[PDB]
C-alpha cells in the first residue's frame, strides 16, 4: 500500500503497457545436423569409392 | 591416455610423444567451492524465515 | 525556421552542419546532435541530401575504410561547397 | 440518496485527515503521515465513483474556502452544472471543537488552520480531474492557480513532501494533451512548464527533501530525452543530489533507467550495462509495474547487442513477455550468424513496432554489429584464419574489405587479435595464464570492498526501529 | 527558447553583439541555467577583462547560476 | 542477525500497542 | 488400461510422414482392427485428423452395455451388503472400461468414488498410478507431473514396497519425457535389476531407454560397467530392431571404431530416435551431444592432428567435417582450433589454474546478487 501510488504513477510514463498492443498489431539458435549430416555421407562415399 | 597411467599427447602433425606425470591441481580452490555451495542455499532460507515482517 | 519548421533549406544546412562534426573528427558529437535532430526529421524529411553524411558514418563505424575512400571520391561529382569538407576527409 | 451519499464519503475523508493533520502539528512525526499519503492516494481514486462525485463540493464548503469554492465550481462548470441544494452553505460540520476548526476564532482569523489544509484540498483536485480525464481547459486553469500559490508559502519539511506530488500530475498532464493534439500553443506553455521545476528544485535543496528531490529529478530528465539535448542531461546528472538515503525503490528505479539510456548512445556500454541491471533489481516485480519491466527487459537487450555480446538465448523464450520481445529474438539470430540480409530484412519487418520507442534509431547503429560480432566468432574457432577464408564464410565482399573491418576493431580492442600481412593470416594473441599476471588481484580487491558495503548497510538500519520500541512503554 | 542563439553571439566578436547577449541571458538566467554552465569558462573570462563596461553584470551571471547549481560556494 | 532483530521489534510494537488501548479500558 | 499405449505407438507410425510409406501401412494394418475392437473414438478423433459411425454405434452401444452393467451391478451391490468394499471395486470396475476407451475424463470420475470408500491401502496406490498412466497415453507431460505428486504422497505412507518398484519406471519416462536426462539414465537401469509388471507397458520398452540415456549422460568409464557389461542387456541379446541399433552404435564407441560410428549415428537416427514419442523431441539433442563425444575424446589424446587424419579416420571429407567442427567450438566443450593456413588441428584443452578460477568467481556472483535481493528491502521495510 506504501509503494503503490509510486509503481502507478511510474507506469503512467510508459503509458499502456505494450504487451496488449502488440497481438493487435501482428539447439537454441542451431539447426539439427543429423539432416545435414545425412546428405554428407553420401558425397563422402561417393568419393572414398573412387578414391 | 583415457585409462590414465600416463597422461600425454600424440601428434599426428608430426610424430612425437609428450609424456606428462603432472598430477592434480590445488585442493583449495575444491574445497571453496563446497562452502560457497552450501552458503547459496543457507541465504535463501534465511529469506523465507525473515519473511514475517512482510 | 518559421511556420513550424519547414522549408527546402531546412535539409540542406543540416547535411552541411553534420559533416562539419565528422570532419572535427568527433563521432561523440556527431551521435549527440543526432539526437536532438532525431524527433523533428524521423520522416518528415526523412533522409535525402542528409544521407550525405549519414553513410559516411555508418562506414567508419564498420571500419569499412576502402568503401569510405570511394564514397568522398565520387563525392567530387557534387562539389558545390562541400569541398570545404572533401579536403579535410582525405587527410 | 444523495443527501447521505455525499456526506458518508466525505465522513471517510475528514477521518483520514484528522490523523494527518494531527501528526504534523505534534512535533515533526515527517516520515509517518507520509506514509498515510501513499495509501490515501489510492484509497481515494477507488472511493470517487461511489456514494456520488460532488462529495468533494460538500467537502469543500464544510471547512474553510479561500480560492477552493471557485475552484471546484470551474470542475463542476466542465462537466455540465449539477445542481440539488449544491449551494455554499449546503454542509458545515465544524462545530465548536478544536480538532475540527474552532468555528468563531477561524473565520474572525485570530488563529489560521488554513496553510496546510490548503494544499490536502488541491491534492484531491488533481487526483479526481486526472481520474474523470477532464482536460483541455481546466489542466491550463490548474497550473495557474497552484504554483504561485506554493511559492506563497515557505513550506515546512512536511510541506514539502506534499507538494512533491502535485509536481507529478502537473508533468504528466501537460503532456496527455499534447500528445493527443498538436497545437503551438501546448509548445509556448512547455517552456514555462522546464522553467518552474528548475526555479523550485533549488528551494526544495536547502529544506533537503529527499521526497522531494527524487520526484524532480526524474521528471526533468525524462523532458530533456524527449527534446533530444544531450547537453543539458549531461551537466545535470553531474551533480548527483539525487537521494538514495529513505526514497522509495520505484523512484530509484526510473532513475537508473534514464542513465542507461544516456550512457548508451555517448558509446559507453560498459557503464550503461550496469545501470539497466540495477534498475530491475530496485523495481518490485508488480503488474502495476509491468510497464516498467517490460521497457527495461528492452532496453537490457539492445545494450548487449551494441557491446558486442549476445544476451542469453533463454531470456527471450523463459519470459512469459515473450510476444514484445518477438522482435528481439530475430535481431539477436541475425546479429550472431553474420547473415547481412537476414538483419536488415528483420528492422524493415518489425520497423513500426520499434519506432514507437525509438529503438529504430539504436537499431541502425546495430547494422555495424552484425559484421562485428561474427568476426568475432570466426577469430576464436579459427586462430590462425586467411583472409580468403573469413569472407568465404560470411560473404564479405573482399579481402582489403575486411581487413580494415578487422583492423578497426582491435584498434578499440575488442577482438584482441592481429594482423599478419606478408603472411596472409590473422593470428589471436589469446595464451590464457592471466592467473600468474597480477589482474586477478585488481578483480578481487573490489570484491571484498563490496561485501563491507554490505555490512554497513545492514549495520546502521537495523537500530533505528530499536530506538523506538525502547522508548514506547511495554508491558 | 534555447539557449543556443544566446551562446552564439558571444562568440561574435563584435563589442555590441557581446554586450546584447549579457542583457539577454541575464533574463533566463533564473529561469533557465544548467544549459550555460556547460560555458561557464567563458563567461569568467569577459569578466576578467577590463575592455566591457557592463563588466559588472558578467560576473552576476557566472554567480547566479553557480547559486542555482548547488555549489554556493561558487556563488558567494 | 539484521533480521533477527527486526523480528523482534515487530512483536514489540505490538506489545506496546496493547499497553495502551488496556490503560485506557480500565480507566 | 493395457492397449491403451499400444494403439497410440502404432498409431504414431500412421501420422507421421517421415516413415515410409512402406512402414507407415504395416502400422496402418494393424492399428485399424484394434480402433474397432477396443472402441477407441475420442482420442482416435484427435488422431485421424492428426495424421466409422459404427465405432460410435458400438461406442455408445458398448457405451451403454459396459455403462449399464457396471451402472446396475453396484446398484446389485450396494444391497448386498458389504458398504465399503463392493461398491468400490464395482465403482473401479466402471473406470476400467472408461480407461479401456481411452477417456481419461471419465476414468477420474468413477475412480474419485472409489478412494472416497476406504478400502486395502495398497489397492489406493494402484489407482493412483492408474490415472497417471493415462498422462503416458495422452503424452501430454504436463498431465504425467501433477499426478505422480499424489503417488508418491501415498507410497511413503503406504509404504508399500511392491507398488515402489513401479514408481521408479512411471518416472522414469517424466524425466526421460523432459530433456533432463541426468536424472532419467539413473533411473531406468534400476528397473531393470527390479521389475514388477501388474498392468504395465513391456519390459522391451526400458532397455531400449537405459541405452540411450546411458550414453548421454555417463563418462566413459562408467559407462563400460553400467550399460556395456550390464547382465540384462546382454542376456536379452539384441532381438527387436529398435534395441539392436542401438547396441552397435555403443560398442564402436568404446572399442574406437571411427569407420563405422559416423554410419551407425545416421542408423540410430532412422531407427530408434524417431520411432520413440518420448525421444522424438530430443533427437537433435542427443546427436549434437555423441558428435562432440568422440571428438572430445580424440582431442585429449592429441596435441595436434592434422584435418586428413580426423576427417579420414571417421569417414567424412575434409570440407564437412571442418564446418561441423566450427558449430561445436564456441560451446567450448571440445577446447580446439583449427589452423586453415598450416592444415592442423591444435588443442588448447586448459585445464591450467586460471580455468580452475573462472569456476569459483561465477559461483561468487550469484550469491552476491541475492544478498543485496533481501538487505535492501528488509531496510526500506
Amino acid at each position: 500500500t506504501k509503494k503503490k501510488n509510486e509503481e502507478i504513477n511510474k507506469k503512467s510514463l510508459e503509458e499502456d503497457d505494450e504487451f496488449e498492443d502488440f497481438p493487435i498489431d501482428t539447439d537454441d539458435v542451431e539447426v539439427d545436423d543429423d539432416f545435414t549430416n545425412e546428405l554428407k555421407a553420401e558425397l563422402d562415399r561417393y568419393k572414398r569409392e573412387n578414391q | 591416455i583415457l585409462d590414465k597411467i600416463f597422461y600425454g599427447v600424440l601428434d599426428q602433425g608430426n610424430g612425437w610423444l609428450y609424456v606428462y606425470e603432472t598430477p592434480n591441481q590445488d585442493a583449495t580452490y575444491d574445497s571453496a567451492l563446497e562452502l560457497v555451495g552450501q552458503l547459496n542455499k543457507v541465504v535463501d532460507q534465511l529469506f523465507e524465515k525473515a519473511s514475517v515482517l512482510y | 525556421n518559421h511556420k513550424l519548421s519547414e522549408s527546402d533549406k531546412k535539409s540542406k544546412l543540416i547535411s552541411l552542419y553534420l559533416l562539419n562534426l565528422l570532419s572535427q573528427n568527433n563521432t561523440t558529437k556527431f551521435h549527440s546532435e543526432l539526437q536532438y535532430l532525431d524527433k523533428h526529421i524521423k520522416n518528415l524529411e526523412d533522409d535525402s541530401l542528409l544521407s550525405y553524411p549519414i553513410k559516411l558514418d555508418r562506414w567508419l563505424m564498420e571500419g569499412s575504410y576502402q568503401k569510405a575512400w570511394d564514397l568522398l571520391q565520387s563525392g567530387s561529382q557534387n562539389i558545390s561547397e562541400f569541398d570545404s569538407f572533401t579536403d579535410i576527409l582525405k587527410s | 440518496l444523495h443527501h447521505s451519499e455525499k456526506k458518508y464519503a466525505e465522513e471517510d475523508q475528514v477521518q483520514e485527515l484528522l490523523k494527518v493533520l494531527n501528526e504534523i502539528s505534534k512535533t515533526t512525526l515527517t516520515l509517518d503521515p507520509r506514509y498515510i499519503w501513499r495509501s490515501l492516494k489510492d484509497l481515494s481514486s477507488l472511493r470517487n465513483q461511489e456514494l456520488l462525485n460532488a462529495e468533494t463540493l460538500c467537502f469543500t464548503v464544510n471547512v474553510l474556502y479561500p480560492d477552493s469554492s471557485s475552484f471546484k465550481k470551474n470542475l463542476l462548470k466542465f462537466i455540465t452544472s449539477n445542481h440539488k441544494s449544491s449551494v455554499p452553505g449546503s454542509a458545515e460540520l465544524r462545530n465548536s471543537y478544536p480538532a475540527s476548526f474552532y468555528s468563531v476564532n477561524t473565520e474572525k482569523k485570530t488563529i489560521e488552520v488554513t496553510a496546510e489544509i490548503n494544499c490536502f484540498m488541491h491534492l484531491l483536485v488533481q487526483l479526481f480531474l486526472w481520474d474523470s480525464k477532464e482536460l483541455e481547459q481546466l489542466v491550463e486553469f490548474n497550473r495557474k492557480v497552484v504554483i504561485p500559490n506554493l511559492l506563497c508559502y515557505y513550506n515546512l519539511r512536511s510541506l514539502n513532501l506534499i507538494n512533491a506530488k502535485l509536481w507529478f500530475y502537473i508533468y504528466l498532464s501537460h503532456e496527455t494533451l499534447a500528445r493527443s493534439s498538436e497545437e503551438i500553443n501546448s509548445d509556448n506553455q512547455n517552456i514555462i512548464l522546464r522553467s518552474t521545476m528548475m526555479k523550485f528544485l533549488k528551494i526544495a535543496s536547502l529544506k533537503h527533501d529527499n521526497e522531494t528531490k527524487a520526484m524532480l529529478i526524474n521528471l526533468i530528465l525524462r523532458d530533456f530525452l524527449n527534446n533530444g539535448e544531450v547537453d543539458s542531461a549531461s551537466d545535470f546528472i553531474s551533480k548527483l543530489e539525487y537521494p538514495h538515503t529513505d526514497v522509495s525503490s520505484s523512484l530509484e528505479a526510473r532513475y537508473f533507467f534514464y542513465l542507461s539510456k544516456i550512457n548508451a548512445i555517448q558509446l559507453d556500454y560498459s557503464t550503461a550495462n550496469e545501470y539497466i541491471i540495477a534498475a530491475i533489481r530496485k523495481a518490485p516485480h508488480n503488474s502495476k509495474s509491468l510497464g516498467f519491466l517490460q521497457q527495461s527487459n528492452k532496453l537490457h537487450c539492445c545494450i548487449q547487442l551494441l557491446m558486442g555480446d549476445i544476451p542469453e538465448l533463454s531470456f527471450f523464450h523463459q519470459s512469459n513477455m515473450q510476444k514484445s520481445l518477438l522482435p528481439y529474438y530475430h535481431l539477436t539470430k541475425a546479429v550472431k550468424l553474420g547473415d547481412l540480409k537476414k538483419f536488415t530484412s528483420t528492422i524493415t519487418k518489425y520497423k513500426q513496432l520499434l519506432l514507437k520507442d525509438d529503438t529504430y534509431q539504436l537499431c541502425v547503429r546495430l547494422r555495424s554489429n552484425v559484421i562485428k560480432t561474427g568476426i568475432r566468432i570466426i577469430s576464436l574457432t579459427y586462430k590462425k584464419i586467411s583472409l580468403r577464408d573469413i569472407c568465404l564464410k560470411l560473404n564479405l565482399d573482399s579481402e582489403q574489405t575486411v581487413e580494415y573491418m578487422v583492423s578497426r576493431a582491435i584498434r578499440d580492442g575488442v577482438i584482441e587479435a592481429k594482423i599478419n600481412h606478408e603472411d596472409g593470416f590473422i593470428e589471436t594473441t589469446e595464451l590464457l595464464n592471466i592467473y600468474d599476471s597480477e589482474d586477478p588481484q585488481q578483480v578481487f580487491d573490489e570484491r571484498i570492498k563490496f561485501a563491507n558495503q554490505l555490512h554497513d548497510e545492514y549495520l546502521v538500519s537495523m537500530r533505528y526501529p530499536e530506538d523506538k520500541k525502547t522508548q514506547q512503554n511495554e508491558k | 527558447t534555447t539557449a543556443a542563439p544566446l551562446l552564439a553571439l558571444l562568440r561574435e566578436n563584435q563589442d555590441s553583439v557581446k554586450t546584447y547577449a549579457l542583457e539577454s541571458i541575464n533574463n533566463v538566467v533564473d529561469q533557465l541555467w544548467s544549459e550555460i554552465s556547460n560555458e561557464l569558462p567563458d563567461i569568467e573570462a569577459l569578466y576578467d577583462d577590463d575592455t566591457f563596461s557592463d563588466r559588472e553584470m558578467a560576473a552576476l551571471i557566472a554567480s547566479k547560476v553557480y547559486y542555482n547549481l548547488g555549489e554556493y560556494e561558487s556563488a558567494v | 542477525e539484521l533480521m533477527v532483530i527486526y523480528i523482534s521489534n515487530l512483536v514489540r510494537s505490538i506489545i506496546a500497542f496493547d499497553d495502551l488501548i488496556e490503560n485506557k479500558i480500565q480507566n | 488400461r493395457v492397449p491403451n499405449y499400444e494403439v497410440s505407438e502404432k498409431a504414431f507410425l500412421l501420422t507421421q510422414s517421415k516413415v515410409s510409406i512402406e512402414q507407415r501401412k504395416e502400422a496402418a494394418e494393424f492399428v485399424l482392427a484394434k480402433i474397432k475392437e477396443e472402441e477407441m473414438a475420442p482420442y482416435y478423433k484427435y488422431l485421424c485428423e492428426e495424421y466409422d459411425q459404427e465405432l460410435y454405434n458400438e461406442l455408445c452401444k458398448k457405451n451403454e452395455s459396459k455403462i449399464k452393467e457396471l451402472n446396475e451391478k453396484i446398484q446389485k451391490l450396494e444391497e448386498d451388503d458389504e458398504g465399503e468394499l463392493e461398491q468400490a471395486q464395482a465403482w473401479i470396475n466402471l473406470g476400467e472400461y472408461y480407461a479401456q476407451i481411452g477417456d481419461k475424463d471419465n476414468a477420474e470420475k468413477t475412480l474419485g468414488k472409489s478412494l472416497s470408500k476406504a478400502i486395502s491401502t495398497g489397492a489406493k496406490i494402484d489407482v493412483m498410478l492408474t490415472i497417471a498412466r493415462l498422462g503416458f497415453f495422452y503424452n501430454d507431460q504436463l498431465y504425467v507431473k501433477e499426478k505422480l505428486e499424489a503417488v508418491n504422497s501415498m507410497i511413503e505412507k503406504g509404504g508399500d514396497w511392491e507398488r515402489r518398484n513401479r514408481y521408479k519406471t512411471y518416472y522414469g519416462i517424466h524425466c526421460l519425457a523432459v530433456r533432463n536426462f541426468k536424472e532419467a539414465a539413473k533411473l531406468l537401469v534400476d528397473s531393470l535389476a527390479t521389475f514388477t509388471s501388474i498392468e504395465l507397458t513391456s519390459y522391451e520398452s526400458i532397455a531400449t531407454y537405459a541405452s540411450v540415456t546411458g550414453l548421454f549422460t555417463l563418462e566413459r568409464t562408467d559407462l563400460k560397467s553400467k550399460v556395456i557389461d550390464s547382465p540384462e542387456l546382454l542376456s536379452l541379446i539384441s532381438t527387436t530392431a529398435a534395441l539392436q541399433s542401438i547396441s552397435s552404435l555403443t560398442i564402436s564407441l568404446y572399442a574406437s571404431d571411427y569407420a563405422s560410428y559416423f554410419p551407425y549415428l545416421l542408423e540410430t537416427y532412422a531407427n530408434v530416435l524417431i520411432p520413440c514419442k518420448y525421444l522424438n523431441r530430443h533427437a537433435d539433442f542427443f546427436v549434437r551431444e555423441m558428435r562432440r563425444k568422440v571428438y572430445a575424446q580424440l582431442l585429449e589424446s592429441y596435441k595436434t592432428l592434422s584435418l586428413k587424419s580426423m576427417a579420414s579416420a571417421f569417414g567424412v571429407s575434409v570440407a564437412f567435417l571442418d564446418n561441423d567442427l566450427g558449430k561445436f567450438i564456441p560451446n567450448k566443450q571440445l577446447n580446439c582450433v583449427i589452423d586453415r593456413v598450416n592444415g592442423i588441428v591444435e588443442t588448447n584443452r586448459p585445464d591450467n589454474k586460471n580455468a580452475q578460477y573462472h569456476l569459483l568467481v561465477k559461483q561468487g556472483d550469484g550469491l552476491l546478487t541475492k544478498l543485496q535481493k533481501y538487505g535492501a528491502a528488509v531496510r526500506l521495510t
